[PDB]
This record gives structure tokens, C-alpha cells and sequence, in this order.
DNA sequence: AAGTACTTGAG
RNA sequence: UCGACCAGGA
DNA sequence: CTCAAGTACTTTTTCCGGTCATT
């Protein structure tokens, strides 16, 4: 309850089986381009390839999966703060505007108040596990 | 006729026992697919078949 | 594969050639950071999978029960104590084999006929 | 169904009706006739505009 | 006229297949495998470039499958079967006694599934 | 099948394989990129008895064209099977890579007998890491082995 | 169906702060590499936290609905094969009585 | 030796079916000459070393006493193969110039892969006359042997005039058969040039249409 | 859903 | 006396 | 200056009482 939130999330996994390089972007509400994953971790707090990494593969024994996600890695490699990030989503106008959607428009469920950035993060990189785990057929 | 119950019963049942043989011997790795099809599809033919030669 | 990170920073480790010495160093683009191969692999493909097939074997299988039970005794502690799973990998190709599971020693054995699996 | 463990690919399981109508169906073989039934009254319905506009 | 350079150095290698004709005398010197590296280069010659690619790979078989042991020491054996007819053979043939097991199976069964 | 073949079983089977297009991707376990910087000796001892029967007998011009080369090697895992069924030889195989990439790539390859089937693969003449995975993707879903184009999964009919 | 009903929607919170009470590590504080088998727990489709040993957990609740303090109408399941655990307040699940 | 004559095996079979055209376009080739064996084919058109050499294979051939009684307009015909797979724009010169001084009135030049985008843009070039492109691969099969494909027949001026007579036809009421047509283009089919085709019937017997160039 | 019939855009 | 929705028939 | 992909458009069987608003 709560208007009833129209705002469906696009996860997509970019390129098909035997293209080089399949990269992840997904589509967030009110801004026209689906953006690099890494680059929306970044935009929510999560800074390092890494602890984005751990935030998508649950184990660290799965080279599969990983080497999955090498290449989303280095599309977002070109923004390595969350400020750079915020300004990835067309300054100072744009930054705001930015922070503004991932608050209201991105995971409206969950919560839409302030600090759980971090609870948006992890069942972001459960969307991306859920979505490499079809891609490996598992 | 009461007999030819009992003879369609036991139809039946030679039936599924020939299935539950090709299933388990599936199930054992021994299968071998008839082309343009996996071990799965192939076994599938085998049961539909088996299931079908009986009812008729 | 197996691949490190860049301490100090926790970012992707990418390689470089050192072609004086003639060895492998995992460079850092996030900072300064270097450091030698372990492995002379750098990239694995791997067309041909036999990884998924034993997923989500947690401990509480055996409480499911959804899951079948069977008569087959273990081959290490010989308990007749079963839950079995068909080859858990999602693919159209995929064989059905048993994947045994024992009520007792929780370990995993198969009904093939053909392959002296140890997974 | 809810009625059966995992990994069942038996006649009883997999849809087969080793019943007479006659004799009456089991509950399971009841409601996996239904599933087929309603697939013959589906493709009278899809397929009968198809048909139509081909005839135009 | 640079063939002729090439060609001694495929003698060389039946001239260690010396260090293959060990397990003969073990079961049912460096001399005669120098005799024997002449008996099959030469016959190779006859094969290839006839009346007026392929060579190279067909002493590299010959080779890797007499190399072998201790399944195909009863194949190699039979060897000192002509040595005239071996050079003509190559692939399926110069097999593994034991992996021309395998090759009948995989053969022999695939032919039942593409016969539909 | 032509009229003075019409029940030669075997004569079927010939065109059967000769006809069913096959590419190097179904004949491939998987595909690895190895850091061996010298060319002549090889990391891998499973390598080892490989590099032996090419270097010594292609001797032929191999020497300047090259001693190096690239540092970067290309390693790929046949299956015996997938090569036995549609019916194959390393030799074979590695001449049609050997005449796709013409002399741009140098390969090398293990023999039949090879209890592990392996074709192994350098550059000739910065950045060379992605310009060889680029090289991979042509020579597996871009290279044909057997057949003709668009036709797949032929069988055999009495 | 003549046994067959629509569920009414309950509230979520009552669930919520019995969860964490009962041994669910918030999702802020979750280490995934520390606890990678942790079973993950879900209240309507929103990741709360995870479960360090979700067996005696799922009967806690499954004890507590059929005793009455849990709404029986909702509807909670867990997936071993997964390592997880959703629970639905939802309103509009068809349910039957069993 | 291995896939040396598989080239030879499919130049003769090309040869064969070029043979076959001409012969059933109405020039003065005999069975005898058509069927000419591989071994025999090989002796005559391969060089020192078994490579055959295709600038030997280009002939000229006249037409039968009983094609100048239909079409008494028909000129003798020549056809050239070339050596070079990609055909220039100097190689097709010495071609349209040998047509044009010898007045040739059709001439059919036989390429192995391509023409150059150049020397394809000179074939109207030469006027009454006419040249005509032939891909060797698509000649190896002759296409109007297999079962689906009837007898189509060319109708001379005054057969085509007479047919639209006795039909009370207009040209366009007329089925219509395209140029590019692989058995137009196997008959040198003239935009316009009218076709009778005999089929077999499994309700008259025998049945027989016509069509009309595009 | 599957053509058509175009613009729009890369090499 | 106008036509939209819904529900039905073979 | 070729040709891949994105763009938009147009079809979808035949006949045969009630209730709403507004004409
Ligand atoms: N949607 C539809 N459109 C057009 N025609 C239809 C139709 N539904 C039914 N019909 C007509 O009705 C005929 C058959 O329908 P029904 O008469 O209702 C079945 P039935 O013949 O009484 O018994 P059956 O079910 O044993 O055949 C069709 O062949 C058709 O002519
Ligand atoms: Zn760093
Ligand atoms: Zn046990």
C-alpha cells in the first residue's frame, strides 16, 4: 500500500553463448540507458571490484561464475568513485538526481527511506547470482 | 469376461515392468540415444511406446 | 582459473608481462601494485561441464521429504538409508543417473555402470 | 503432483491411465485426463480463426 | 633439392624407434635399428609425390603409435606383420590394441542411433 | 544416392560424413590460454612429447618464421569420442586451423595415439591478451572441419 | 475449488521482529564469505538476513502458525536444495485446508 | 593427388553440362562428344604437371541444319573459361573484342569465382550481339536433368504470334517465366521469347503450358 | 507473430 | 432507435 | 559509401438477451 508502485527492474545479461566479452547492465527507472552493474554497486556505496565480486558470487571456490563476471568488471572499471558514478547518470544537477533514484525509483520494496543501501546491494547481487545461475544452467 | 479382465490386468502389468526395466537400466548409465536425440528423449520414446503398444 | 586481488585496494588483479625475467606479474590498474603468477593458466573456456550436477547437497537433504528414499547400502558405513537425486545439472543433454545420498555418513555415491567417479 | 517424491518418471506418475471408464479413474488419473482434455478444446479454439483466415 | 635436407631428419627419428627396440629381447643393437631407419624412410618416399603435404604427419604416427607399450608391444613384436604394408596403413590401425576396443564400441553402437 | 549404390550401406555412410557440417567447437573439451614464454620448451609436461615430434621433423623454414613468435600460447582439449564419431584425425584438424589463420598462427598438435588430444597455438607479427581471445571465437564458432554449411544432424534411412 | 480460499493479507512486522528474535543476522552485518552456506531468509520477496541453522528455525514457525500466533493463511517454505526460506503475508495466494 | 582431382572431377562435369547446354540450345554437338570421359578429358585440356588449363577447354560451336529452318537468324556461338579466378576488366576486353570482330552472335564467358564489378559492366557493350556470365560450380549439376523439371521448349517468332493467335491472348495474359530463371537462363531465354512446356499429367497424361520472358 | 518497408548507423 | 460493454448458442 | 540492425505497420472463423449512458 503505497500508490502501488508501477516500476518493474531489468537485470540483462548482454551478448549470447559463444559472443565474446557478455556484459551486464541493467535498467533503472526514470533514466533511459541500462548501466553496468559495477558501475550502480559503486553508485550505492560498494567501491571495490571485489567486494562487489562478494556481494554477487556467495563463494569464492566458483571460478565459473566469476570469470562470468570479469568482463562487468571492467565496463565499470571507468568510474572508480560513487560521486563519478552518481554524475554516470544524465553536473552537481545530475548528481542529486541520481541519488534521488536509487532512494525512490530502484528496489522501491525493501525500503524507499535512506541508509539501506547495503540491503539494496545484496539483493541486487542476488538478481545477478539468480540471473548467471540460468546462464551456467545450474 | 471376468478372465479376459484378469489377461488385460496382467497386460498392463508386463507393461509397466518392461518400462521400470528400461527405466532403471537408464537410471544405471547403460542407454544408448537413437540420433537427433539425448538419452532423456530417446528413453521418453521408449516409455510412450511401451505405454501405448500396451493399451492398444 | 583462480584468480587474486590487489591488496591494499581489493580491486582486479590484470596480468603484464615482464619480458626481461620472461615471467607473469598480476598488475593492479587501481594503484602501483604487482605481483608474480602462480599458474602459468591465465584464461580457462571449458565447453564440455560435469560442475552442477551435486548442487545444494547441504546437510538437511535427508530431512526433505519431497525426496525419495531407497534400499541401496552405503559403500562406507553400509547403512540402507537413502535420498537420491537425478544429475542436479539444468541441461537438455543431461543423463539420468542416481546421485545417493546416505542417512549416516552423508556422502555421495552413483548407480553408473560405466565411470569410477570420486565426485 | 504433491502426491509424489522427486524424481518419478513412472507410468503412474508421468500421466498414464491404467484404467478402464468402466472401472472409474484414480484421483491423480482423473486430474491428469483433465490436463490433456482441456488441451483438445485449447487447439479447437486457437486453431479454428487460423483456419478460417486461411480459408478467406 | 631442400626435400633431400628435410628427409634426414626423419630417418633420425626411427633410428630411436633404438631406445623402442628394448622390450624385444625382454620378451619373446644400435646397429640394425640405423638398417631398419632406412627400411621405412625410403618406403615412405614411394608413397608420397607419386607419378609427377602428407609425409611430414605420416612418420610422426608411425612414431607416437610404435613408440607405445606395453599394449602395443605385442603389435611391435610382430614388427621384426611386413614392414612394406606399414607404411601404406597410417591412423585407426596403428592404434592401441586395447583403444581399438573403445573404437569398435563407439563405431558400432553410434551405428544403431543414425539409422533411423 | 547414385543408382549403382542405391543399398551399399557404406556408400551412405560416406556422404552421411561428408556432408554433416562440423565445426571445431564440437570436437573441443575446452580451450586455455597458457603464459609459455619460450616456444621451443614448453611448462607443461604433458606438452613435453609433443614439442619433440614437431620441432625436430619441421625443421622447414620453422627456425626465423619463427623463433618467437608469441609468449602467449593457445592450448585446446579434443575429445577422443566427439573425434572418432564424426569420424576425425589431429592431423586433419590442425591443417584446416593451419589454413585458416595461414601463417599468422603457428600450430602444433599432439598425435592420435596421445592419451590427451591438444593443438597448440601462438601468433606471429602490446595488448596481445584480448587480441588472442578474439582469435579462440573465430577458430570455434567460425571454422568449419567437415561438411557443408547450414546442413546439420543428417541420418541414415532404409 | 469448494475448499480452496484467497488470502486476506496479513501484516509483515509481527514476523519481522520475530525473526531477529529467534536467531536472523541482519543483512547490514551479513559477511559472505565468513557464513556462505546461511540460509537466506525472505518476508514477501525482501531479503531481511540470513539463518545459521534454519531446521530448528522453520519449526519454530511451523509449530507456532498451527498452535494460532502465527495467521494461518501465511505461507512460509523452505527450499534445502536452495539454502532458502520465504515467507508470505500476502494478499491474494489461493491456499486449501490439508 | 588428394583433393587435386576433386577440381579435375568437377571442371568435367561443368564441361559436360556446358556441352549439354549448347548442344540443347540448338548448336551441332554430338552424344558422342558430350560424354567424353574424365581420363580422355584430362589427356586433352590438363597441362605438363595434371593442373588443366582452361583457355584450351574455350570452343565454338554452329547450329544444326534443323535450328536454320526455326530460327535461320541464329549465329554461331563462342565460349570461353578462364584460368583466373577473379575475371578483369583486360581478360573480358580480349573476350568482347574477339566476339565483335569474329561477329560472333552470342558468346558465353565461363568464370571460376568472380568478374571484376568493371569488366561485368561491358557485356551490353557490343550490339546486335549478346555475352552471357556462367559460374562454373553452378554448371557441375545439370539442373534440367533432375525430376522436377520439365521439358521447356523455345517458340520462334512465328510459333509465338500463332500460339497468341489461336489462345486470342494478349502478351500479358500470358504465365509468365522469369529471365533470371535458372532454365531461362540455361536456354539464353530473350525477354519475351515464349517457352511451351510439356509436363506429364496424373489426370490427361500429358499437359502442356507456355510462359513468356521477363 | 511475421512479414514489409523503410530509416538509422557502422566501416 | 443510437451503440458500447458484458453474458450466452451451434 | 555497403549492409547490419532498429524502426514502425497490419492482420487475426461463421452465423445467432441484459444493462449501461447517451444519442
Ligand atoms: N466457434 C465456432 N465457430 C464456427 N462453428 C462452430 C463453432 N462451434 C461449433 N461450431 C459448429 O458446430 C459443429 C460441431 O460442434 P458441436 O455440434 O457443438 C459438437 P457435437 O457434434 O454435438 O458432438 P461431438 O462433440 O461428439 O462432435 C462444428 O463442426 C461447427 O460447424
Ligand atoms: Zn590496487
Ligand atoms: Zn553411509
Amino acid at each position: 500500500k503505497g500508490s502501488r508502485f508501477i516500476s518493474t527492474l531489468q537485470v540483462k545479461l548482454y551478448g549470447r553463448e559463444g559472443s565474446s566479452a557478455r556484459t551486464i547492465k541493467a535498467t533503472l527507472p526514470y533514466i533511459k540507458q541500462d548501466i553496468p552493474i559495477v558501475i550502480i554497486f559503486r553508485a550505492l556505496g560498494i567501491i571495490p571490484d571485489g567486494e562487489i565480486l562478494e556481494h554477487i558470487c556467495y563463494d569464492v571456490n566458483d571460478w565459473q561464475m566469476l570469470e562470468m563476471l570479469k568482463p562487468c568488471v571492467e565496463d565499470g572499471f571507468v568510474i572508480q568513485d560513487r560521486e563519478t558514478a552518481l554524475d554516470f547518470i544524465g553536473k552537481e544537477k545530475r548528481i542529486q538526481y541520481a541519488k534521488d533514484i536509487l532512494q525512490k525509483e530502484f528496489l522501491p520494496h525493501i525500503t524507499q527511506l535512506e541508509g539501506f543501501e547495503s540491503r539494496k546491494a545484496f539483493f541486487l547481487g542476488y538478481m545477478i547470482n539468480r540471473l548467471l545461475l540460468c546462464a551456467l544452467d545450474r | 469376461d471376468g478372465p479376459t479382465m484378469r489377461e488385460i490386468t496382467e497386460t498392463i502389468a508386463e507393461a509397466k515392468k518392461k518400462v521400470l526395466d528400461v527405466t532403471k537400466e537408464a537410471q544405471a548409465n547403460l542407454l544408448t540415444a537413437k540420433h537427433g536425440m539425448t538419452l532423456r528423449e530417446s528413453f521418453e520414446d521408449n516409455v510412450v511406446r511401451f505405454l501405448n503398444e500396451a493399451r492398444d | 582459473t583462480t584468480f587474486r586481488f590487489c591488496r591494499d585496494c581489493n580491486n582486479m588483479l590484470y596480468p603484464r608481462e615482464d619480458k626481461e625475467n620472461n615471467r607473469l606479474l598480476f598488475e593492479c590498474r587501481t594503484c602501483s601494485y604487482v605481483e608474480e603468477a602462480g599458474s602459468p593458466l591465465v584464461y580457462r573456456h571449458e565447453l564440455i561441464t560435469n560442475i552442477g550436477e551435486t548442487a545444494g547437497v547441504v546437510q538437511d537433504i535427508g530431512s526433505d521429504p519431497t525426496l525419495p528414499r531407497s534400499d541401496r547400502e552405503c559403500p562406507k558405513c553400509h547403512s540402507r538409508e537413502n535420498v537420491f537425486f537425478q544429475s542436479q545439472q539444468r541441461r537438455k543433454d543431461t543423463s539420468m543417473v542416481l546421485f545417493f545420498v546416505c542417512l549416516s555418513c552423508s556422502h555421495i555415491f552413483t548407480s553408473d555402470q560405466k565411470n569410477k567417479r570420486t565426485q | 503432483l504433491p502426491h509424489f517424491s522427486k524424481d518419478d518418471y513412472s507410468p503412474e506418475s508421468k500421466g498414464f491411465v491404467e484404467n478402464s471408464y468402466l472401472r472409474g479413474l484414480t484421483p491423480q488419473e482423473f486430474f491428469f485426463h483433465a490436463m490433456g482434455g482441456r488441451e483438445g478444446l485449447i487447439d479447437t479454439a486457437v486453431k479454428t480463426a487460423e483456419t478460417g483466415y486461411i480459408q478467406r | 633439392e631442400k626435400e633431400h635436407k628435410l628427409r634426414y631428419n626423419a630417418e633420425k627419428m626411427f633410428s630411436t624407434l633404438s631406445k623402442f627396440i628394448v622390450p624385444e629381447t625382454i620378451e619373446a643393437v644400435i646397429s640394425i635399428s640405423q638398417e631398419f631407419a632406412h627400411n621405412l624412410e625410403e618406403e615412405l618416399y614411394k608413397a608420397c609425390l607419386n607419378v609427377e603435404k602428407i609425409y611430414t604427419e605420416k612418420v610422426r604416427s608411425l612414431y607416437s603409435n610404435l613408440k607405445d607399450k606395453k599394449n602395443l608391444e605385442l603389435k611391435a613384436h610382430v614388427v621384426e606383420l611386413p614392414l612394406n604394408k606399414l607404411v601404406n596403413m597410417n591412423a585407426s590401425e596403428l592404434a592401441n590394441p586395447d583403444l581399438q576396443e573403445f573404437k569398435e564400441k563407439r563405431d558400432k553402437i553410434i551405428l544403431e542411433n543414425f539409422i533411423v | 544416392l547414385e543408382p549403382g549404390h542405391a543399398a551399399d550401406q557404406e556408400q551412405a555412410k560416406l556422404i552421411r560424413s561428408a556432408i554433416e557440417h562440423t565445426t571445431l567447437k564440437s570436437v573441443t573439451i575446452a580451450s586455455e590460454i597458457y603464459y609459455d614464454p619460450d616456444p621451443r620448451s614448453t611448462v607443461i609436461p604433458e606438452d613435453e612429447e609433443i614439442i619433440q615430434l614437431h620441432f625436430s621433423l619441421l625443421d622447414e623454414e620453422a627456425e626465423q618464421s619463427f623463433d618467437q613468435q608469441s609468449p602467449w600460447l593457445l592450448r585446446l582439449e579434443l575429445d577422443r569420442a566427439a573425434m572418432n564419431d564424426k569420424d576425425l584425425t589431429m592431423g586433419q584438424v590442425g591443417e584446416r586451423i593451419k589454413q585458416t589463420f595461414k601463417n599468422d598462427l603457428f600450430v602444433i598438435w599432439s598425435e592420435d595415439n596421445d592419451e590427451k588430444l591438444i593443438i597448440r597455438c601462438r601468433v606471429v607479427r602490446a595488448e596481445e591478451d584480448h587480441m588472442l581471445k578474439k582469435i579462440e571465437n573465430t577458430m570455434l564458432e567460425n571454422i568449419t572441419l567437415r561438411g557443408v554449411e547450414n546442413i546439420e544432424r543428417v541420418v541414415m534411412m532404409k | 475449488s469448494l475448499m480452496s480460499c484467497i488470502s486476506v493479507g496479513t501484516d509483515p512486522m509481527p514476523i519481522i521482529t520475530f525473526l531477529s528474535e529467534w536467531g536472523m543476522e541482519p543483512l547490514e552485518d551479513y559477511v559472505p564469505h565468513q557464513s556462505p552456506d546461511a540460509t537466506r531468509v525472505f518476508v514477501n520477496g525482501v531479503w531481511h538476513g540470513v539463518h545459521r541453522n534454519p531446521a530448528r528455525l522453520m519449526e519454530t514457525l511451523r509449530t507456532l502458525r498451527r498452535k494460532g500466533d502465527i495467521n494461518p493463511e501465511v505461507s512460509m517454505i523452505r527450499d534445502i536444495r536452495e539454502k532458502e526460506l520465504k515467507i508470505f503475508t500476502d494478499a491474494g495466494r489461493v491456499y486449501r485446508p490439508l | 593427388d588428394q583433393e587435386n582431382e576433386r577440381n579435375i572431377s568437377r571442371l568435367w562435369r561443368a564441361f559436360r553440362t556446358v556441352k549439354e547446354m549448347v548442344k540443347d540450345r540448338g548448336y551441332f554437338i554430338t552424344q558422342e562428344e558430350v560424354e567424353l570421359p574424365l581420363e580422355d578429358f584430362k589427356a586433352k585440356y590438363c597441362d605438363s604437371m595434371g593442373r588443366p588449363q582452361r583457355k584450351m577447354m574455350s570452343f565454338q560451336a554452329n547450329p544444326t541444319e534443323e535450328s536454320i529452318s526455326k530460327f535461320p537468324d541464329m549465329g554461331s556461338l563462342w565460349v570461353e573459361f578462364c584460368d583466373e579466378p577473379s575475371v578483369g576488366v583486360k581478360t573480358m576486353k580480349t573476350f568482347v573484342i574477339h566476339i565483335q570482330e569474329k561477329n560472333f552472335q552470342t558468346g558465353i564467358f565461363v568464370y571460376q569465382n568472380n568478374i571484376t564489378p568493371s569488366a561485368m559492366k561491358l557485356v551490353p557493350s557490343i550490339p546486335p550481339a549478346t555475352i552471357e556470365t556462367f559460374n562454373e560450380a553452378a554448371l557441375v549439376v545439370n539442373i534440367t536433368h533432375h525430376e522436377l523439371v520439365p521439358k521447356h521448349i523455345r517458340l520462334s517468332s512465328d510459333e509465338k504470334r500463332e500460339l497468341l493467335k489461336r489462345y486470342r491472348l494478349k502478351e500479358s495474359q500470358l504465365p509468365r517465366i522469369q529471365r533470371a530463371d535458372p532454365v531461362a537462363l540455361y536456354l539464353g531465354l530473350k525477354r519475351g521469347e515464349v517457352v511451351k512446356i510439356i509436363r506429364k499429367s496424373e489426370t490427361s497424361g500429358r499437359y502442356a503450358s507456355y510462359r513468356i520472358c521477363m
